[PDB]
């Protein structure tokens, strides 16, 4: 109740302005911090402001409004690189024991803009001994959502973005496999809502 | 710059011979801070004179309160001796018996 | 007028609740000394440690800045810097804060909201001093936080903690007297009002209920125990005093005014 | 050089004790130990305002601390419990900063407390050669890597092309999969993709490696089992390009 942050998650499209916010109830708050935490890394301090006001740093703007007890981090032209967890932290006036309260964090995902989708499912053979096989669903746009397996014998991963930096080419991808024999690519993602134009070689 | 001290002497209670009073000397409005104040009993300094911590007013001039406990007598007179930079010579202001 | 303030002299640092000294600094250990048990206010032992440390860090960095810019600005040894800073509470209004610096015996620069502005009197030398003090705005934010947030939270807890001493009522003792003569044929009548607390008092010379407008208040004068002493005077001609009287009003009296006759 | 935490992963048996060491060379007075559980934010276990003193935070029960020098701040667990499974962050800052508030954070220690160390397994890793259909259709080639059968979730997966690590064109799952979603002690699976141009893959000079760094049992842990001790170790799988 002292610091409330919207849990999300947030999935927004690339290029959109994103607003991350916290409200607080303690009017003694005076120091306002924003941290960014990439997956399995430590929080890095992103913006700090003392009391009321706006501070601008590139694509970021930090705002605190004390009479509304409401603070915000705005991200202009969100990039896929902005996908992270954002934590707000706040401290009371001196003396504050050096402590600050953290909100439970907002998870932000920025979906890449896929310029030329070509959804397809490919089969991949182990470089080692066969009998084991992997199914790859790749090259779909960001609106497509991949659903879980609904079958204990098949495993299916979430959508994942890879960035081929030297070509400014990005792509989505998901993986499925099974030790089961009747397992086929055509039926691998049946429980997900796939594009009609999906290629099955 | 220099400012001369205003020197005021008084008693916590009205003067009476069979009573242990308190003798005050309020020195104020002076600059710089260094100053010597003594409370005199029959023209000779008193050893047990307490005094307040140094402080100043909004015009940045300093002030001090020198005080001491004392039983006065009929044939007794007490004064205040202040020496400051702004004085050509030490200044004595005595206590008004009535 | 409910104020708390701190004064630096450059070495003595102390804390005052108006005329009442409440805190003193010990350089031998770099700690805050409490003159009254309730000087701790509503702050904790932890919090006072933090504040102890806060002042030490800041007091040093500051008076080291002067030494850093000693030659660049003005006069060298010996020098006298006086600083006073604090807050005052107002019923209904927003609290006041102040932080003021004097160069020798005159106003130099002061802190207004979140930055340092020179006094015109101090001329161009103070200007340069403010470009120095304002370069790091984060330092200024801290100053601001102490003045306009820390200080008022404190002075509340402090007043609350020492109610039994500050809300105390001590009745005055009053007597009449002559003063030194104003001049030939005339008397100075003196009304002594002694030993009272708290400070606000009304004293007036009165022929019947007609207030004498020539009533002169002197200084309010202190004694060691925190009580006050005041002389109210009136210059009258030799035969024109027989029907005059001094009236004293005070909160301790609770209605019952002291009336002394010259008779 | 920043804030450093040691260790970075640890597996404990219930009842065992461990000490986490935080170190900073920035001359900071304040130091902190936080824990982060999903789905929450940071919560403070203990902290210290300076050399020689320590203080409790929100959730200090079951932990202790030591502020040995300015530089070091020790978090100790004297008897590990399943509820202490978490990620632990250490942070520091000056007592009174000149460049604004905010704290510097360490990189995290993942600690998993388990009832039985027999439950720990290293991953098996396999590289999958890109589909010939993909190659002729998109003129790109995706390699997939599977890490399967490991417990706990203490892995760092990385791709190595021609003996150098690479980051461009790589995508690794943020979270692993339970191979047996019904078990609390389920072993995990993890996948990663590496996409390169079809030109690059059809070359037989280029060598592709999928590496999984696994963190398990310390060398000090007792092991009375047929299979090899599931220690901290690297598991790889490779492939050469083929035309
Ligand atoms: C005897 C102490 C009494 C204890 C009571 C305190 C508790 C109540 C709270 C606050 C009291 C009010 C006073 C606060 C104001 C004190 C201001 C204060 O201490 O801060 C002033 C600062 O701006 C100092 O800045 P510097 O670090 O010097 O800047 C560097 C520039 N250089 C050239 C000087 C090197
Ligand atoms: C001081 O009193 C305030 C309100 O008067 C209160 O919020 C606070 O709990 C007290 N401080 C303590 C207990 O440290
Ligand atoms: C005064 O300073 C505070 C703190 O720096 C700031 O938030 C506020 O906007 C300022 N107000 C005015 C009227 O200058």
């Amino acid at each position: 109740k002292e610091v409330e942050q919207d849990p999300g998650p947030l999935s927004v499209p690339e290029g959109a302005i994103v607003s991350l916010n916290c409200t607080y109830s303690n009017s003694a708050f005076q120091y306002f911090m924003w941290y960014r935490q990439y997956s399995r890394k430590g929080p890095e301090l992103l913006m700090y402001t003392y009391s009321s006001g706006n501070k601008e740093d590139g694509r970021f703007t930090a705002q605190v409004d004390k009479s509304s007890k409401y603070i915000s981090l705005f991200i202009r032209d969100s990039q896929p690189s902005d996908s992270a967890t954002y934590l707000c932290a706040m401290s009371t006036s001196l003396p504050n024991a050096g402590k600050s309260t953290f909100g439970d964090g907002t998870t932000l995902t920025v979906k890449p803009n896929i310029q030329n989708p070509d959804p397809a499912v490919y089969q991949l053979r182990d470089s080692k001994s066969s009998d084991k096989s992997v199914c790859l669903f790749t090259d779909f746009d960001s609106q497509t959502n991949v659903s879980q397996s609904k079958d204990s014998d098949v495993y299916i991963t979430d959508k994942c973005v890879l960035d081929m930096r030297s070509m400014d080419f990005k792509s989505n991808s998901a993986v499925a496999w099974s030790n089961k024999s009747d397992f086929a690519c055509a039926n691998a993602f049946n429980n997900s809502i796939i594009p009609e134009d999906t290629f099955f070689p | 710059i220099q400012r001369t001290p205003k020197i005021q002497v008084y008693s916590r209670h009205p003067a009476e011979n069979g009573k242990s009073n308190f003798l005050n000397c309020y020195v104020s409005g002076f600059h710089p801070s260094d100053i010597e104040v003594d409370l005199l009993k029959n023209g000779e300094r008193i050893e047990k004179v307490e005094h307040s911590d140094l402080s100043f007013s909004k015009d940045w001039s300093f002030y001090l309160l020198y005080y001491t406990e004392f039983t006065p007598t009929e044939k007794d007179e007490y004064a205040c001796r202040v020496n400051h930079v702004t004085l050509s010579q030490p200044k004595i202001v005595k206590w008004d018996r009535d | 007028p409910l104020s708390f303030h701190v004064i630096w002299i450059a070495n003595l640092v102390s804390g005052w609740l108006s005329d009442l000294q409440t805190h003193t600094w010990d350089s031998n250990s770099s700690t805050i000394v409490f003159l009254w048990p309730w000087s701790r206010g509503n702050f904790s032992n932890e919090e006072w440690k933090e504040l102890e440390t806060l002042f030490r860090i800041r007091t040093i960095r500051s008076f080291e800045g002067i030494r850093r810019y000693a030659h660049e600005l003005q006069f060298e040894y010996p020098f006298e810097i006086q600083v006073t800073g604090g807050c005052e509470l107002h019923s209904g209004k927003v609290s006041g804060s102040f932080l003021q610096l004097a160069y020798q015996g005159s106003d130099f620069v002061s802190f207004q909201n979140n930055s340092w502005l020179p006094y015109p009197v101090a001329g161009n030398m103070a200007k340069h001093f403010c470009k120095v003090l304002n370069q790091n705005q984060h330092e200024n934010d801290i100053t601001h936080n102490l003045l306009s947030d820390t200080c008022p939270r404190f002075i509340l807890g402090l007043l609350d903690a020492g109610k039994a001493h500050l809300q105390r009522q001590v009745k005055p003792e009053a007597w009449l007297s002559h003063g030194p003569s104003p001049g030939p044929g005339h008397l100075q009548l003196v009304c002594h009002v002694s030993g009272f607390y708290p400070k606000p008092v009304w004293v007036m010379w009165m022929r019947g209920e007609q207030e004498q407008q020539g009533t002169q208040r002197g200084d309010i004068l202190p004694s060691a125990d925190g009580t006050w002493y005041l002389r109210a005077t009136l210059e009258v001609a030799a035969g024109e005093a027989a029907d005059l009287s001094c009236r004293v009003k005070h909160s301790s009296l609770e209605g019952q005014d002291i009336v002394l006759y010259w008779e | 050089a920043g804030v450093t935490q040691t260790p970075k992963f640890r597996v404990l048996k219930t009842g065992q004790s461990m000490t986490l060491l935080c170190a900073q060379d920035m001359n900071h007075e304040y130091m902190y130990w936080y824990r982060q559980d999903p789905g929450m934010g940071l919560r403070l276990i203990h902290y210290s305002v300076g050399e020689g003193t320590t203080a409790k935070g929100e959730v200090p029960d079951g932990y202790n601390v030591s502020r040995l020098k300015k530089q070091n701040f020790l978090l100790g667990l004297e008897s590990a419990a399943p509820s202490q499974t978490s990620v632990y962050f250490c942070a520091s800052r000056y007592f009174l900063p000149t460049q604004g508030m905010g704290a510097f954070f360490g990189q995290g220690t993942r600690l998993t407390v388990v009832e039985d160390l027999n439950k720990v397994f290293p991953p098996e890793v396999a590289v999958f050669e890109p589909s010939e259909a993909e190659i002729s259709h998109t003129q790109k080639a995706t390699l997939v890597c599977l890490a399967t059968g490991f417990y706990p979730d203490h892995v760092e997966l990385s791709w190595w092309v021609n003996g150098k690590e690479v980051h461009s064109g790589v995508c690794t799952d943020p979270q692993p999969l339970k191979e047996q979603p019904a078990l609390n002690d389920s072993r995990y699976a993890l996948s990663s993709r590496l996409r390169v141009s079809a030109t690059f893959w059809q070359n037989p000079r280029n060598h592709f490696r999928c590496q999984v760094q696994f963190y398990g049992l310390s060398e000090n842990d007792e092991w009375t089992q047929d299979r090899a001790k599931p220690v901290t170790q690297i598991v790889s799988a490779e492939a050469w390009g083929r035309a």
